[PDB]
This record gives C-alpha cells, structure tokens and sequence, in this order.
C-alpha cells in the first residue's frame, strides 16, 4: 500500500504508510507524478520512513502518493554498460537511446568473505619517475592519490588512464563522485576521440546534484565493476573523488537525528567508508586494479576523512602543496609516500637501495634547508655542499612533462621507462652527474635529456 | 699583530655564537607560550562547536 | 554593458541569499541564446553569512563555525 | 488593551495580550505601577509577546498589568537637543528642566535609498601626521578607530574632536555607548566650561546600565542627527564604543531563544550591524561626517565583531598594543590602516608617493624582525642597513604630542599641516637627514622641530 | 521505603521512590540481592534519583529493590585501618578478614571554620636535610611532587611515613587515586619489607574501576587522616596523583550531561579541587599535611587542571635524574624546588640567609660547570675555584642516609633536626671545613659525622 509525505527538510523526506505495509531500509519509493525517487534510510517508529531524494525537491509537496518499488535501486549491468554515460539510478545521461541490458543488480551488498580473499604481487608499470621509483604499484592493487585542492590529482589519473588503461585488453568503469561537469564532458570527448570509449563504462553524479546522487553513485560504479569482476575478468575502476562521498554523508547526517563527532564530521563516518572500500578488492573470481583519488582538506593530513582512508590502500601517493608551489609537478613528496611493494622480494635489491638512497638524501636536506636560509651555504662542511648540491638535482630530477599537462607547460610529454629512472637516479647518487646545474634536470625525462639540456643553459 | 687579531676574530665569534644560541631560544619559549594558548583555544571552539550540534539534534 | 545587481548590508538576509541566483539567471539569458556573458560575485562570503542566520533560525542543526551543512552545496 | 506578565527571565519579559490587540514588533509598553519601558521583539503567537526591558528588572513578578503606547520608541528632535544631556527614552538627565522640544521621532526607519546617495571625495585636515599621511579622511565619511583595550581609543577621538571642531561650524551629536561613566562627566564639564556645549547634543547609555539601554541608545543618537541631516546641515556624528551596541545583543540573544553562531554570538550579527550602519551616511539633503571607537576583543581582528565592522566603513585606523609598548603614540599600525582617499585621482601623485614609500620601507623592515633578533645588524648588506636606519626613523616621526595628551606627559601639544607632513617624509625617504640620530625624530610636531631636537 | 530501578544507562543509574521519602543528595543506596553500592548525585523530580554505581552493572535490570541507608558513604575509621588495605567503601581488598573498627564515619564533611583555624605558620620537621633547608613544610600544608620513576619517589614517601610515625607520634594514610593494580602490590610488598606498613593506611581506588570510585577514594582517605587528626596528632596524607582527581571529576560530570567548560573540563572544576583541600589544614586539635604528585599536562603550565592545582600547593619538591647519577640520594633539585615558607618573616632570617646563600652558590656552579665544559678549569680565578670546591662540599652535604633504605646504601639511617642543617650548611659557606676532603661530606648526618669521617 501507499506512504504519504508529511516532512519536506531540505534533501531529508519523512513518508508515513500504513503499518502492515512499511519498506525495508534500503528500499527505492517512487513519487506519484513527479519524476523522483526516494532511498529509505531510517525507520522512525508508527509507519514513518526518512529517505533521501535521488532528484530536486522543488517540485514537492507534503500529502503526494508515494509507492513501494519492494527492492533496491537496481542498475543495468553487462556489456551494454559500456560506452554508455549513466546517472546514479542507471538512466542513460546521453542522448544515445535506451541501454538493451539483459540484468540488473542492486546497489547495496555485502563485501566479499576472508575466505574469497587472494593477493597477488605482480608489477605494474606506469611511465611516471616518482611513482614508479617510490610507489610501485601491484596489479589487482589499490591506489590512493591523496591531496589538496589544485595539486594535481585529476592530471596524474588522467596520466595513469593514459599509460594504464588504453593498452588495457579489459573493461575498464569510470566513477565521476562529486565533481566538475567541465571534466566529465571534456573526459568523454577524450575516450570518444581516441576510439577508446567502447570499453570503458562511465558513471556520473555532479558537484551540483542533490545529495542522495553523490551519496550512491560511487556504489552504482562499483556494482556494474563487481559484475564485470564475478564474470572472472580483470577490470579497472577510477574513482576522481572518493572524499565526496564522505561529505555528502556530512550533509544530511544532521537532520538525520545523528549528534556530531569530532571536526563536524558523521559518527558513522569510518563504517561508511569500510563499508564501500571492503567491496573494492580482487577475490578468487576476478581482479580489480583501483585508481581512487582522495581529497584532503586544507592540505591537513591529519584530518580525519582522509586519515581513515590511509589504512584502506596498498599503495598511497600522497601530493605535496608545497612543492607544487615550487613549480615541481607531479608534486608527489617522497617522504610522505609509501606502498607495499616497496619490499626486496619484490622489486629487487637494487631498485630498493636506490629509492632508500634518494629518500634519505631529502631527508638530510630537509634538516638543511633553514640554516642555508639563516647562515648560508659556505657555513656548512664539505659533505654537507656535496649533498645539498645532489638534493636539489634529486628535486629537480623528481619532476616530469606529462602528455596530458601539454596544454599546461606548452612542451611534449615523455614517457620514462623503470630502468631509466633507476640507473639516472643511481648516476646522480654516485656522484656522475656533480659538475651538470641543477636548472638541467628539472622538466627534461630520461637522464639523457638532462645532459642534452645542459649544453643550452 | 696579524695572527693576536686571528685569535680575537675566534674569541668574538664564540661570544656571538653564544649570544645566537640564548636569543633563539628566547623567541622558541615565546613561540610555545603563543602554541599552548591557540591548543586551548581550538579544544573550546571544538566543544562549543560539539555541544551546539548535540543540542539541536 | 553592465547589469548591476545589488542586495546591500540593510536588507533581509532573504535577499542576500537569492541575489547571485537571480543575477547567474540574468546572465543566463545570453548564454542561453548564443551570446556571451560574464559575472562577479562581490562577496559569496557574506552569502554565506546570509544562509547560516537563515538556517540557524529555522532552528536546523549547524557543524564546522556555526555554518549548516549543505553550504557547499550552496 | 492589556496585557499580563507572564514570564521575567532577566533582561527579558514575555507579556500575554488579547488576541485582537497583540501589539506590533517595536512597540513601547509600559508596566502600570513601577512605569517601566519594555520595547517589543517577537511575536510568539497565543498572544504573547517577548520583549526587552529599557531598564531594572529586580522586583518586577508575574501578574503584572501592561500597557502598550500603540507607537514605537520616540525621542525629542531638533533645536532643542542642543546643549542637553539625555538617555534612550529621551528623558533629561542633567537636572536642567525639561527639553522644549516641538516635535519627536521613532527610533526606528530604514536606511536611505540608492537614489538618495551622495558621492564625495573632498579631505579633512586632521593635523595629525599618521592619520593625514596614510589613511586621510573626507568630509561627509566614516571613521573606524579600531584597538584593543587601553590603546587609546578615546583619546585619539578626544584629539579628533578637538582638530576636527577647528574648521566645522555646525553642530555635533556625541553617544556614549556602554563606557565609563566618569567620561562622559569629563566631557560635559570640559565643554561647559569652554563654551561650546551649545553646539553639542549628548546621549549617554554608559557600562553601568541594563543592556536595553545599551542596545538601543546610538539609535536615539542617529535619530538626533539624522534630524539635523534631513535639515540640510552638515553635523558630526561620534560614537565612543559601537562594539558595546554588538555585545548588548550578545546578552539577550539566548534569552530571546536564538540558536548560537560562532563563538557564542547572535545569529543575526552583519543584520543588526547593517541596519545601523546604513543610516549613518550623508545624502542628498545634507552631510554626516562620523567618528566611531571600535573594540577589538583579547586583541584578535579576527573576532567576528570588528570583522563585520571593517567593510562599513570609509577610513580605518588600526591601534597596536607592541607600537604603544615601544613608547609611541597614536600608535597607529601604518600597514593595516587602509582608506578609499588614497587614491592618485584625489591626493595627488606626490602625497601618494611618499605614503607607498613609507609603507615599502616599513614592510620590508617588517620582514628582517627574526633575522635581526637572532643574528644581528651587523650581517644585513649595506642597502638594508640604509633601509633599517631610515625605517626607524620613519617609526619615530609617525609619533607626535597630543594636545589633550598635555596631563600625561607635559609636553605641549603640536598642529601639523598636511604640507609639512608630506615634506618631511620625503626628505626622510630621499635621505636628507642620514645624518641625524633617530631619538631627535621622537615626540616632535615638524621635522623642523627635529632639525633644532638634533642640536641639543 | 525502598525504591526501584527505572534506568540503567551505563554507570548512570535513575532509581524512583515514594514521594515522601526520597533520599537525600550523596546518600548510598544498596540495590536487593547485589553487592552493588550507588551515590545519589541529583534529584529529578517525581521521587526519581539520578545516581552514579560504584561498581559494575553488568547484570542490573529494571525493577530491582533498591534501600536507602539513610547517609552518606560511611568508611571505618580509627587504629584498626592501619596496615590494611580498602576500597573507597572501605571495605578490605587484602584477604585478612574484617577490619575491627569502633566507628564509622561519612566521606562527605564541610572545611573547618574561620575560627577553627590554628594560626601561626609552624614548620612540620621531616629530618631530610635538603627539604628543612632548601623547601620547609609547613604543618596544614601542601607539596606538590614532580619528577618521573625511577628517581626514589616512593622511598621519599616511606621515609616521610616512618620519620612522622617515629619521632612525632603521628600516622600516615595513603590515598591511591588512578591506582594500577602492579605498582600497588608492588607498593604494599615494599611497605612489608620496610617495616612501614603499620604506620600507614592504605586506600586504593584503581583504574579499572568506574570514575566516581576514582572521584571519592581521596575523600575516604582524607575521612581516615580527620579521625587521625581528631586524636590530637599530626597526620600526613598522601594522593597519588591529583590530576586523576580532576580527570575522574571531569568523567562523572561527563556521565551526568554537564555542558563542558574550557579545555574540556568540568564546569566546578575549581571547587572540587576546593572542597578536597581546605579540608587539609592545621586546626586547635592538630593538623593533616599533605604530599601529593602533580602531572603536568602536555608540559602546559597554563593548562586548568594545574592553573587550579598550584593555587592550593604551599611547596614544590622537584626530583632529578641528573642528582641520582650522581650518587646523590634524594635526589631533589635545590634550585627548582620553591616554597612559600622560605620567607624571613616565616622561618627567621638565619634559615633565609643560609638557604638562599646555598642557593647563590650552586647557581654560581652551575653556571661554571658550564664554564669549565666549555674552556677548561684554568680560566677560572682563585676566587671561583674556591666557590666551586665549597659547592661540591655543599652538593655532596645535601645527601643523607636513609632508614628505609639500609639495603641500599649498607649504612645506618639518619635523622636530623633543623638546627643541625641550618648549623651545618653555615659551617660550610663561612669556609670553617675547608680543611675537610669532599668525600667526607657525602651520606652522613650532621657536620660533625662528616668530621669523623674525615679521620678515616
Ligand atoms: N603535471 C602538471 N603539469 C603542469 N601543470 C600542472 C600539472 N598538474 C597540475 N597542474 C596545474 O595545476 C592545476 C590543478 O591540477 P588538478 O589535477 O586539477 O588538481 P586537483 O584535481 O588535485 O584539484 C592544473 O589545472 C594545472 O594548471
Ligand atoms: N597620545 C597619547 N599620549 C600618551 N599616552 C597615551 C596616549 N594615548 C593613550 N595613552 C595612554 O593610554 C591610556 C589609555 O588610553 P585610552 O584612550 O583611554 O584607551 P582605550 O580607549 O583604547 O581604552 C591613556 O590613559 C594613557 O595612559
Ligand atoms: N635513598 C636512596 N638510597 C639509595 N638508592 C635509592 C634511594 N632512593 C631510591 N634509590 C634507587 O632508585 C631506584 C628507584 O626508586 P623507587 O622509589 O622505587 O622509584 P619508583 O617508585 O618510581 O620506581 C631504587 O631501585 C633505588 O635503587
Ligand atoms: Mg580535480
Ligand atoms: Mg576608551
């Protein structure tokens, strides 16, 4: 039987049915009318529900007829899914007609057993020098790009889409949570230009949507990603920002009846988040190579969205606002960055003496930074003007062009294989490189072009 | 004269270099009176902001 | 050229909230037809300040300064 | 018709009516015994009204009967006003008689419209030397004399008064807005006894009344000189402390059942702060030329308060608690004292050019404190050691003697003119007195004055 | 009447009885059938009480019986609580049967009047050489205690407890507030061992107890040390730390929805502290000294919990690790550790000029350890190689044997008087034993043992 609305709050909707006839939580309602409709949230006690509209409350009134759908928002999935732009409840967002799925799976589910759990420990390469020197990635492995607004996160997941995921023989699901509509048209002209679009499936809910859509958009990506992923298969998924569906959960947390926690935030905010990230994963099934980048706010690392986010990621790549504003892109801090294959069973003993090696260096010149800016450089010893001399090389050394930042800088991207990085970071830890400036390593790639720009200074 | 003139630049630069390690730590218990009071400050705006939002829930 | 748009310090707080609505229409005439247009917001600050008074006496739960907790989505 | 107490919780007082006479927002009652004044706020419903008492409180029970006046507020306006001292409902208070006045204004209106706005940008000569060099005045605009506690507020506006009476020859409207009692008899006593009190109106709600009084007396100040605006006369406007009328609507805000804003202010702060701040201006019809204190709390801009305060206003001063601790007075911060009348296309190019010189020198000497704390003079180059030298004494010659600062020191006060102000400065920043020390440029009025200090 | 449980929310328990015999604020309650024990914090309304248990509620339902006892919490007092440990209901937590006590008296008491007051400013003489000369006790006082472990804090305290109990006729009570359950096994063991644990009683109030049991464990102490004084003695009382005092205060106000005050804590913050210390004074009858450690926290001294603490302290006792690794036990710092007794108006100008002469030249030391650290004992003068040989004869006099700690040093304990301190440490600043090596100064009892240790 029929609920009616008694309670129109801002996005929050009460629903009053009668007493036999009550929806379960996780239930979709249906609006009589009007084209909206609602996710059960709570149950309230005498017949009333509170949900969340999946659409704009101006065309509400208290008294409309609402219907039970008697099940959750269920999407299409398949491979009618790809090349195909969709909103958070499966409505195709194109103007490409009606998608022909053959199935459709609920939004909400339960992460996968510890029994169906397998880890593997294979690597996989990106063509970026930081990323592929401190942060080495494992396939079916998940990726974090932690960072502050304007440091460059959506420009390096759009290098990792370029080196990753065009030579992908696989599916690929692409999550826009929370952000820019600019991005998302400029994104699927990108994949429709370079005849790569047919096997990427794209998912989108806006920055100006209400905010029950980027509440559970980010789970409609990851249902049609889990159905590619049970079909045995290795699959993609990027999510541009994982944070915004954390701060939509902010946004009706309050006039949902909950007190707030600690920085304004939800009490339920780290069951919030391990309830979506534990779903994620690569089981014995199939595999899932995740790209998610976290927004971090005020550049606060310690705040604490994105300090529950650290321990749910195998390898973090954490974004520095302070050498971004050095001039230095990617940006990536060396110090601050860490992954689990950073082990020597995995990548080698010579791969890890190196990265340990540069990590160190920076460390020291970390520690020698403001006595160089009280004193000056000829109070220091010998060593010391050795190894702030090769630091700021190292610095210099860490940036790169990119192919997808060319409208950016104005100069060619360049692609840099492992053992390039290795052996021209290797040459100026030994001291190969000392009589080179330090201006020659900064925007140039391999160490070959290092020595070709010194020759112009 | 030229090497007595040495052995006072040496003397004159421990005195100074003495003098540069008080004043600095001078201005760091200056700086840490100015931490421990924003510390206090930002725990009380945190309970207010807490306590505000617990009550018109 | 210039359409000014003005809700100043002495006016309901209403006003001040809906006035870059109203004028983000006004430019959206132009867009709408195939011209161009540009805007300035003077102070999205106070409009802010505007729709914390508004939200605080509706008596809806306020967070971080104060602020409710849809402003972003403002 | 009437209506009963029934509930009194502090400041506050609900009064239940019939419901076919519920009087309106600001609305004067009046308790038929003890004859006190409430002024209504809200309307409650059931025919209850929550208002605010325009005095005492203790005594007063439930079951008392209330009149209402049917009008709001209304003060005496006019002629008659002048040479008077009176509090918030316009009664007298200095034992003179009644005010013969021939007619009385409510204390509430709107502002003035768009239309009737007047544009101006014609200097005031202050005579003081920071205030005309780097944040200038103009007639029929807005001062704001912000600082925190026993910075000088009042005795910078008390120099103002006494500079800014000089050239004026109209009248003056003074509000006492919660400060110190023992002022305002000062002041009355001072101007009686020099005989310029009959130019003058004075509206008095000091610290030691109940915060009715506070939060509705520089209404009843405006309303005086709004009055001698709508005239068309060109009148002064000083108010001691405006951070008191804010504070008053701190202490009946939760009373009146308001959710708090950020650290524990009312929710309608910019509102009550716009609404009386957009009556001040001139218009059309005449001129208001104002003068406000403005309290800075725990010495933080950043409070709220003067936060909203500092885009109200034309001209702002900035006092400084380290500057004062140096010695110097009116301990003007140069780099966070900003006006609109600094401007090329107002002052001139050579008046400009010398206040951006200043500021220049001043910053950059703002920016070795650490360098020259740990280290020393000694190892800056020889260009900085030129800019330090003319900084500081840029530093001693933004200070001057006061001429109502005459009782706390003895020195006498000095008048400098905008001309010297801007010629010495110069000849400080092209380096024509590098040969001076720095303590003859100290507590002198020309640099002149620093020229014979030298040889002494 | 008896009463029923209505609410069970944590430790918070609402009980409701018959309107006319609703029990009184901190009246115990005994829930039927359960060896749980509950305070009565607040009255409700409707014959409902809003309590705290102090105990576990694991098992509690709603509609159990409930008994008033008709008073407050009532701890056995007098000789039978020495050498046994209890809980804050004192009840015996050693397996060593009934306490034999004759009375029982309630935690809850108010201060002692403004004429119950003794007057005077009498010193309480300890016998360590380093406190009667450097930081004196005053009897009604209180002493702050800082420093880590492992520096010989307890064996200061059972050398206070077997020097009060021997040479002045007085006993000891021991308050653990925030107690961990090894150190006070730990603690009991090493009293056994020292032949002490028969002059001090023992309370423990441990950290895996609810917080009201971690609140009133210091009252129940302080309840014995009153019955201790009401004999006519001179009691010293001991609290483990008072920062778990506050902190327990903040969770129970916590527990009953308080809105918090500054930095977190408990809106009577400052009288809590104020109805625990001016319990502990010296009155017509005698007096209750108290030791307490003092945690500081994150080495914040402007903090509340110590801003609040240090206005009640009449003496701080620092301990070192930099005196223990020299050999040099107890190892109280002279320079950091202050008094408010070290006063000439207090103690008399020769124990003034004695100690603050003391304190001048280990000062002088100090700063020429630093000295020869950074050029060498030959830049010194004749006159500073003096000063630091009667130094080092001053810093090895500070150090003195110890009765509790025969195992330690292999020596006989010592107990000296004032007038020996004050006569000894004259002795050595007006260079009378010179003539004497240094080591002869050190863990001896007067001037004249170190005199006949410098025949050997
Ligand atoms: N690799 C890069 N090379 C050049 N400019 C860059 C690079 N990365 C970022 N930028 C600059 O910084 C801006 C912000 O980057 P973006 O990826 O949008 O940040 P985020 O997603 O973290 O907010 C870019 O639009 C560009 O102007
Ligand atoms: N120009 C001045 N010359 C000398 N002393 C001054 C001057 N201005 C202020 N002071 C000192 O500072 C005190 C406080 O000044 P006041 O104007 O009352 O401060 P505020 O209004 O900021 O509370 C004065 O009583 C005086 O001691
Ligand atoms: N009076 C003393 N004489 C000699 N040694 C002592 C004396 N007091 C303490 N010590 C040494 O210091 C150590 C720590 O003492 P203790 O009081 O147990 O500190 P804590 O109780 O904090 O562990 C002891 O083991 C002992 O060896
Ligand atoms: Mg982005
Ligand atoms: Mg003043």
């Amino acid at each position: 039987s029929s609920g009616r609305i008694v309670q129109i709050i801002g996005a929050v909707i009460d629903v009053e049915f009668p007493r036999d006839a009550v929806p379960s939580i996780y239930e979709a309602l249906k609006v009589q009318g009007v084209e909206t409709t609602l996710e059960v949230q709570q149950q309230l006690g005498d017949g009333v529900v509170r949900s969340i509209a999946m659409g704009s409350t101006e065309g509400l009134k208290r008294g409309l007829n609402v219907d039970s759908t008697g099940a959750a928002i269920s999407v299409p999935v398949g491979k009618a899914t790809l090349g195909r732009i969709m909103d958070v409840l499966g409505n195709p967002i194109d103007e490409a007609g009606p998608i022909g799925e053959e199935e459709r799976w609920g939004i909400h589910r339960e992460a996968p057993s510890y029994a169906d759990q397998a880890g593997g420990n294979e690597l996989l390469e990106t063509g970026i020098k930081v990323i592929d020197l401190v942060c080495p990635f494992a396939k079916g492995g998940k990726v974090g790009l932690f960072g502050g607004a304007g440091v460059g996160k959506t420009v390096n997941m759009m290098e990792l889409i370029r080196n990753i995921a065009i030579e992908h023989s696989g599916y690929s699901v692409f999550a826009g949570v929370g952000e820019r509509t600019r991005e998302g048209n400029d994104f699927y002209h990108e994949m429709k230009d370079s005849n790569v679009l047919d096997k990427v499936a794209l998912v989108y809910g806006q920055m100006n949507e209400p905010p029950g859509n980027r509440l559970r958009v980010a789970l409609t990506g990851l249902t049609m990603a889990e159905k590619f992923r049970d079909e045995g298969r290795d699959v993609l998924l990027f999510i541009d920002n994982i944070y915004r569906y954390t701060l939509a959960g902010t946004e009706v947390s309050a006039l949902l009846g909950r007190m707030p926690s600690a920085v304004g935030y939800q009490p339920t905010l780290a069951e919030e988040m391990g309830v979506l990230q534990e779903r994620i994963t690569s089981t014995k099934k199939g595999s899932i190579t995740s790209i998610q980048a976290v927004y971090v706010p005020a550049d606060d690392l310690t705040d604490p969205s994105p300090a529950t986010t650290f321990a749910h990621l195998d390898a973090t790549v954490v974004l520095s606002r302070d050498i971004a504003s050095l001039g230095i892109y990617p940006a990536v801090d060396p110090l601050d960055s860490t992954s689990r294959q950073l082990d020597p069973l995995v990548i080698g003993q010579d791969h890890y003496d190196t990265a340990r090696g540069v990590q160190y260096v920076l460390q020291r010149y970390k520690e020698l930074k403001d006595i160089i800016a009280i004193l000056g450089m000829d109070e220091l010893s010998e060593a010391d003007k050795l190894l702030v001399a090769r630091a700021r090389k190292i610095q210099r050394f860490l940036s790169q062009p990119f192919f997808v930042a060319e409208v950016f800088t104005g100069s060619p991207g360049k692609y840099v294989s492992l053992k390039d990085t290795i052996a021209g970071f290797k040459g100026i830890l030994n001291g190969d490189y000392d009589h080179l400036p330090e201006q020659a390593f900064y925007m140039v790639g391999g160490i070959e072009e290092a020595v070709e720009k010194a020759k112009k200074l | 004269a030229v090497v007595e003139n040495n052995a006072c630049e040496q003397a004159a630069r421990m005195i100074a270099m003495k003098n540069a390690t008080d004043n600095a730590g001078e201005l760091i218990s200056d700086l840490q009176l100015i931490y421990n009071k924003a510390r206090q400050a930002a725990i009380t705006q945190e309970i207010s902001e807490i306590v505000g939002g617990a009550a018109a829930v | 050229n210039t359409i000014v748009v003005a809700a100043s310090a002495s006016e309901s707080a209403a006003l001040q909230y809906l006035a870059p609505y109203s004028g983000c229409t006004m430019g959206e005439y132009f867009r709408d037809r195939g011209e161009d247009a540009l805007i300035v917001y003077d102070d999205l600050s106070k409009q802010a300040v505007a729709y914390r008074q508004i939200s605080l006496l509706l008596r809806r739960p306020p967070g971080r300064e104060a602020y409710p907790g849809d402003v972003f989505y403002l």
